[PDB]
């Protein structure tokens, strides 16, 4: 299935 | 559904979408609201709707951008509806197209991807492409995954992923 991996938030 | 001619955006965001007020007031679609767009070859897209006050009222003004998501050209017919569940995303996975990312290309995040979102809250769709541009290249992007799925406003605690193998083209 999906690897997502890793991720930045993306904030204001 | 109401169907609408597509015209050239005047506007040049690709979240974009552009009504005159009274197809806007008929549909009962506000400033902001997100929408929901069909195209050809069983396409959607989500976007953000504005007036545009030269816009005629059976058209629709969409950026290049859109207009490719969406599989139409300059006069094909769209149907638009408006799209009022779409949530914040948890997150969402984004992957570049291979030939606009071939040799060396910087952080995708830093370059690309963060100033094209920052306080945007655009509306995306699972399937999309989208193109940014950092300065003087353009990189596109398709949207691989979103949570909720199949689409989500990137919202500031949106966690943005692009890690993985780039897309081929077609």
């Amino acid at each position: 299935r999906h690897n997502w991996g890793q991720g930045f938030r993306l904030g204001d | 559904p109401n169907r609408l001619i597509v015209d050239e955006a005047i506007n040049e965001d690709n979240s974009v979408v552009s009504l005159s007020q009274p197809k806007m007031d008929e549909l009962q679609l506000f400033r902001g609201d997100t929408v929901l767009l069909k195209g050809k070859k069983r396409r959607e897209a989500v976007c953000i709707v504005l007036s545009d006050d030269t816009c005629s009222d059976e058209k629709i003004r969409m950026n290049r951008v859109v207009r490719n998501n969406l599989r139409v050209r300059l006069g094909d017919v769209i149907s638009i509806q408006p799209c009022p569940d779409v949530k914040y995303g948890k997150r969402i996975h984004v992957l570049p197209i291979d030939d606009t990312v071939e040799g060396i290309t910087g952080n995708l995040f830093e370059v690309y991807l963060k100033p094209y979102f920052l306080e945007a809250y655009r509306p995306i769709r699972k399937g999309d492409i989208f193109l940014v541009r950092g300065g003087m290249r353009a990189v596109e992007f398709k949207v691989v995954e979103t949570d909720p799925s199949p689409y989500c406003i990137v919202a500031p605690d949106t966690v943005i992923h692009c890690e993985g193998e780039p897309i081929k083209r077609e």
